[PDB]
């Protein structure tokens, strides 16, 4: 189905940079205006990524992905990883979105 | 010996399933008060969009069984659509019906019971995307008379 | 009615002609578009009868009836025959059907 | 570990506790999916051109015969890139209620099952799918009662 | 890069008039590697273990009379035993009773299955046959077939 | 007055029921068409495996009764396997199928009855994995002519 | 697979028609052409001649090869089903299609 | 039984401590990677327990058993709670399950 995130279930090793890849399978959506929602785990609140150097965006455009990048995990490192992206046509306009979650020791 | 006047029209179909067909859902358009044209083809079971707009879908469905054996029966009616953008079937519309949570009637003379299903909304729909409706248990149909089994999309 | 043919049960003689009538009821049907449908004793196949020869098929706008005589009665064409026609008005085209029956037993052939 | 490894396998078995649908499991007691065999979307996908053997057994059961008169089917598809049609390989047909509901001693269960096997060539990311037009009698309570595999010879 | 060893799997001519005659020049089939299809007969081109399998699917539109006896046997005739013995065999009954009696007819279906691994030597003369093959449904796709393969 | 000519390595059995076994089933090799070689063994009715690896599993049992004494009657055909690993008999591959639909001869005579079941897939086995090919009714077994009941293991 | 053009055809006395079939299989090739006549309403099946004036403008971009049938009268109607006979590896077959036509 | 939970059904007071025991009968799953899943009473969803702060884990793999104490009892953490261990021997990776159900009454709440 539509929107296959490849890191689904990880568990890192503390200090180890985890990289998250989100796969668009619907061939409408743009990975140009993509957006990343986090919910550390233990809590109920989705909070937004600020992708500021530590997350990069190593989007792919030739297989409608895009990438994210972590670096020194740390050992409150606690959070689920959603994706999502601004899909848009002529009329309608919508959004889609995949799974992942991380575990560090 | 006969005539036909003023069409001017757009793309439209309306099919209706086989009387004298046993248990399976085929729809049917060469027949009394059905349409199918200005671009709609029925393919296999499916509506072929002629050309890129806002679009209608309707279908109906009618069950009906002579007794309610016990086994937990859940009555489904879904008009799925595949794209050419994405190619995964998904539901558009949907409804799910439980036709009779009474105990396995122990005695009464068959119970007839009848349960209908209706559908129906607006949608935008691409070039070449094929629309399909589908029942989960085709042996409850009753396409005894007419119009109690149907489906159809309306270019607006 | 959407076209109704008029003998329903017939009983001919070795070898005869029987005669199906339809009319057309629907002001929408055409009578420039004949097709006949014959069925066969326990048989499942749906079989379109040829005009020539042996069918005879009368045409009359008139009255939008079509008859269909058919001679040399072999018994193993026993079986119930209807008819069709297409239809089509505006952006509408569909056809219609009917049903009946046709039975014939043999002779004695004087093999003495 | 003592043994090594081997050439495409996959042998997927019914869902016990999904009663409505047929999903296919490999994570499961004896069941296998390895060596490149990709379970899709209840689809194998075939990871290389070759021969292959494949077979599928599902057990049919329903509770009293009813006046219904249905066909039970069971088929193996494929869809290839080189023919992107499908088009089935095995087949079988089965017709289990003829008499009516009893009137009288009631509660018949009738079981029914139906298996298919054959070889084939396979191509390259082929996408193989068994299928059957009733999932409601199904007969998932058993250990190995519906199930779906191949492997390359 | 090829495939080797021998294989075979024939399936039913659906333009067959109340016959069963095994066909190779078919989407999907095939018949390769040594082995011949002669007289409606596979023939091993080498000695070894073969997997043989067939299936056959029987319809009829309604129930005859008494009781038909529906069997589906694979046999060989080998070059060292030169007679035809059976080496998978089934027998089913379509019909129970309740021939119908005025009430409309009523399609029955019933399929049969044989599969097994067999010592086959050069020059074997394998053969899938049915008793009643008027009650074929050879219709489309492959409900009734045959094959051997090398293992 | 005897040779052989051809090696052959897979291990492999094929074995078939006795006919001269009244009333049960008892597999047999020593008979033409029957297989049973490379260290393969046959423990108290059961196939040993010889060697960890890939097999392909089948069996077929055909059943036959002069007349349905009540309708109450099920056939059972499974394949077991005991693994040194989980010490407890498990269901590979499992068939039910009931032949008589009530009736019962209510207005018939002895009517004979013949149904066959198979049973196929492959697995994974190791060394020392005890499989075990069983039925319910002993009684209904027709071994009488050919090639009608067997069982039997390769390695792909 | 096989997509034969000339789908449903009642052309009268004295026409030309051009049949074209288009492969779909990547399997079969516009190599092995071929056309299986049957002469009005036979219970059997004939074949029909290629090589010279029933020529066809074959061409693999559409996948298409065409039979030039001229002067018809009542000999050159009936079901000219399509064939090509497609190989990839140790599989060899061939496929039909379908396409009939009526010259009144 | 490919895996045996001991405490099917248990009953313990709000503010109390359970030890559900799960014992592993097949030698090719691991004490290593156990997993644990609860569904609460009434609802069908399953939900799987995380492992920190009330759910400490006592494994031992000489006798391939593992265990789940739940500490700081309510009323509200009653449902079935199952076991689950990976396996993984040749080509094969599978799982296992048990089952076993917990009820909580509550102690009230003295109101002079």
């Amino acid at each position: 189905a539509r929107v296959d995130q490849t890191p689904q279930t990880i568990t890192k090793e503390t200090g180890e940079s985890l990289t998250i890849n989100c796969v668009l399978r619907d061939s409408h959506c743009a990975t140009s205006s993509t957006y990343w929602y986090r919910k550390k785990s233990g809590s109920t609140n989705e909070e937004s990524i600020s992708k500021g150097g530590r997350y990069v965006e190593t989007v792919n455009s030739g297989s409608k992905s895009f990438s994210l990048r972590i670096n020194d995990l740390t050992v409150e490192d606690s959070g689920t990883y959603r994706c999502a992206s601004e899909c848009q046509y002529g009329l309608a306009e919508y959004d889609v979105y995949g799974g992942g979650t991380v575990v560090t020791v | 010996r006969s005539s036909s006047r003023t069409p001017s029209d757009k793309p439209v179909a309306h099919v209706v399933a086989n009387p004298q067909a046993e248990g399976q859902l085929q729809w049917l358009n060469r027949r009394a008060n059905a349409l199918l044209a200005n671009g709609v083809e029925l393919r296999d079971n499916q509506l072929v969009v002629p050309s890129e707009g806002l679009y209608l879908i309707y279908s109906q469905v009618l069950f009906k069984g002579q007794g309610c054996p016990s086994t937990h029966v859940l009555l489904t009616h879904t008009i799925s659509r595949i794209a050419v953008s994405y190619q995964t079937k998904v539901n558009l519309l949907s409804a799910i019906k439980s036709p009779c949570q009474r105990e396995t009637p122990e005695g009464a003379e068959a119970k007839p019971w009848y349960e209908p299903i209706y559908l129906g909304g607006v949608f935008q729909l691409e070039k070449g995307d094929r629309l399909s409706a589908e029942i989960n248990r085709p042996d409850y149909l009753d396409f005894a008379e007419s119009g109690q089994v149907y489906f159809g999309i309306i270019a607006l």
